[PDB]
């Protein structure tokens, strides 16, 4: 009274809109752009949400910081393939509600590859028929990953609170009618993959954040964030956390 | 350090 779980669902932001002008052919360079500032935004609500996530704000600043750079995108490519899920069963790229990619859009040349790695995600949601609760319980769990290979400031703090919604996806699942054993098993197999899927976005991120020539424009936000994760990711100083070898 | 960011997380 009241129950994690209702925290989560209750703490969800509210879906953003792109403000995407599609009058005119699409563009890679410029559908890129309003991407990156969608993402932006969505970002900064990951940061109140993740403020509001009991037991989020016991940990070190320090520490609240590392968690939001090392993970936004996975965060960001999770939350999308939900909404791509439940918008349109995985078959198109939920961006927000006005700005949906479908298989004609995607075949803009730089875009078709990481649409398809985006896409392998939603499809993931579908082949398991996540739920709403294990989706919730997924997604933090997403924000605490991903952790300098040098430990955390507050490793006691972090480590228990891991724990906290490792059995909150434990409840999601139950929650949900023996061989409640198996889902888990493939929820945190899920979850482990995410490590892989998300490297190839985060690849090609880089990519046009590091090469200026491209066009493709960040917003400060994600530009704060991308330039201070980089010389970390590059110097492979981070390190997933894995529920299976 | 990301100021955006870190100024969120201080309120
Ligand atoms: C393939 C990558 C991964 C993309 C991100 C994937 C996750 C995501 C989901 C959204 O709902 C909105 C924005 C983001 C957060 C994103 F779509 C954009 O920022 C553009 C992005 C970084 C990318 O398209 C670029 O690097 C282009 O600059």
């Amino acid at each position: 009274f009241p129950t994690l779980i209702s925290l989560l669902e209750v703490i969800e932001p509210e879906v953003l809109y792109s403000g995407y002008d599609s009058t005119l052919p699409d563009t890679s360079t410029r559908l890129m752009s309003t991407l990156n500032r969608l993402g932006g935004r969505q970002v900064v609500s990951a940061v109140k949400w993740a403020k509001a996530l009991p037991g989020f704000r016991n940990l070190h600043l320090d520490d609240q910081m590392t968690l939001l750079q090392y993970s936004w995108m996975s965060l960001m490519a999770f939350s999308l393939g939900w909404r791509s899920y439940k918008q349109s069963n995985g078959n198109m790229l939920c961006f927000a509600p006005d700005l949906v990619i479908n298989e004609e859009r995607m075949q803009l040349p730089y875009m078709y590859d990481q649409c398809q790695q985006m896409l392998k995600i939603s499809s993931e949601f579908v082949r398991l028929q996540v739920s709403y609760d294990e989706y919730l319980c997924m997604k933090v769990l997403l924000l605490l990953s991903t952790v300098p290979k040098d430990g955390l400031k507050s490793q006691a703090v972090f480590d228990e609170i891991r724990m906290t919604y490792i059995k909150e996806l434990g409840k999601a699942i139950v929650k949900r009618e023996s061989q409640n054993w198996q889902r888990f098993y493939q929820l945190t197999k899920l979850l482990d993959s995410m490590h892989e899927m998300v490297g190839g976005l985060l690849q090609f991120c880089f990519y046009t954040f590091v090469n200026k020539s491209l066009s493709v424009e960040f917003p400060e936000m994600l530009a704060e964030i991308i330039s201070n994760q980089l010389p970390k990711f590059k110097a492979g100083s981070v390190k997933p956390l894995l529920f299976h070898q | 350090r990301p100021a955006i960011l870190y100024a969120l997380l201080s309120s």
